[PDB]
């Protein structure tokens, strides 16, 4: 009887909290769907805030007349100068840079693979230590690797 | 792994720099007509006031897109321990049927 | 020694084919790019096929967000199921523990 | 962007363009390399899954030779003694029966 009794006040506690829980998932399903529409609410602004600068702009850059076009070429001339440390770089002798940096990356490769290979082999040679280590803990329990 | 790690981003950087190599080689046909020239700045007034306020509603909506996925996640968290409270009551209430 | 060195060979061999077949594998979105490709040989007024591109890019989209959300739900539902087994599960051992 | 901001000027294009490009040489070198003119970039995760798995094949077929071979090290006297206690012990057997 008393065993019984202490059963029931422990369904009556997880009763309560099943309750507080209830109202939590409530409350964050409510803010949930709040915060959707409101994320969906900032990219509806986004995507017309878009459309009305591409609208306003539709006639200043149709006439772009190919004379425009080069100063993308310089900024990507000048991206290489920072990213490729050749302040001499030019679109002259670029082609030098280009095959010599194509080599480098081949030989990184390369180098790579030679490495993923090792790793490879090790991690799984690793992997096998640890087999044998859940083995033996599985059979007798804990206990470290140099006991195993 | 520790080396290939260090491998692994030098042969990222090398693929950068060959390819802004290649990006010059494609475009050295760009710079051929370099000295082209043509007009600009006709209605960059209300085109620069648009794009700020493009940016401050994507940077708005980023913002947003932030606080929904967290929101999810809160919520996630929350359904996961009322399923646990679930799980719980209805093992004890068994237990105290069997009893 | 010899059968070793010739594993390793063929360690290398796979390790190439794997290697190209997940550089493609990131070069996924770039065959996409053939639209790009194609878009700028137009060499002209070409807002058009933009906007054309735009609206296939925006159905994608709109595909993967249905798709990303029926899984999350299907996720959610197995980890609200684990969850559920987990309490079952401490409950159950608690009362083997009491008896 | 681009269409909003046309004034981009077909810069993202052209480096589209050329990642395209670049895209169809690394598909044609794959092709090449694993010898599969019948492929596809919608199906070549199969048969980059069926590749890491002979990979791993290959890996663990080494990894257990690299075990081999570190054993190796023994001297030729344990093989020698191995071998001819299990001579006394059962009678005349071969090396690789033994």
């Amino acid at each position: 009887q008393e065993k019984i009794d202490r059963y029931q006040v422990d369904l009556e506690e997880l009763s309560y909290r099943l309750e507080e829980q209830t109202d939590v998932v409530e409350e964050a399903g409510e803010l949930q769907a709040e915060y959707e529409a409101r994320t969906e609410a900032t990219e509806q602004e986004v995507d017309e805030l878009k459309s009305q600068l591409a609208d306003y702009q539709q006639a200043l850059d149709v006439q772009q007349t190919r004379a425009i076009q080069y100063q993308q070429a310089l900024q990507a001339l000048e991206r290489a100068r920072e990213l490729c440390r050749l302040p001499d770089l030019s679109v002259d002798n670029a082609e030098e840079w280009l095959e010599t940096f194509q080599a480098k990356e081949q030989q990184a490769t390369e180098a790579l693979l030679a490495l993923e290979q090792k790793l490879s082999v090790a991690d799984a040679a690793h992997n096998q230590f640890e087999q044998a280590y859940q083995l033996v803990k599985n059979i007798v329990g804990e206990t470290s690797r140099s006991e195993a | 792994q520790q080396d290939y790690e260090t491998a692994k981003h030098s042969q990222h950087q090398a693929k950068q720099q060959a390819f802004a190599l290649v990006e010059i080689v494609q475009r050295r046909v760009h710079f051929s007509y370099s000295d082209s020239a043509g007009m600009l700045s006709e209605n960059a007034d209300l085109n620069d006031k648009l794009r700020q306020r493009l940016e401050h509603a994507e940077s708005d909506r980023s913002r947003a897109r932030e606080q929904l996925r967290q929101q999810q996640a809160q919520y996630s968290q929350f359904n996961q321990v009322l399923a646990s409270l679930k799980s719980s009551y209805e093992t004890k209430q068994d237990m105290l049927k069997e009893l």
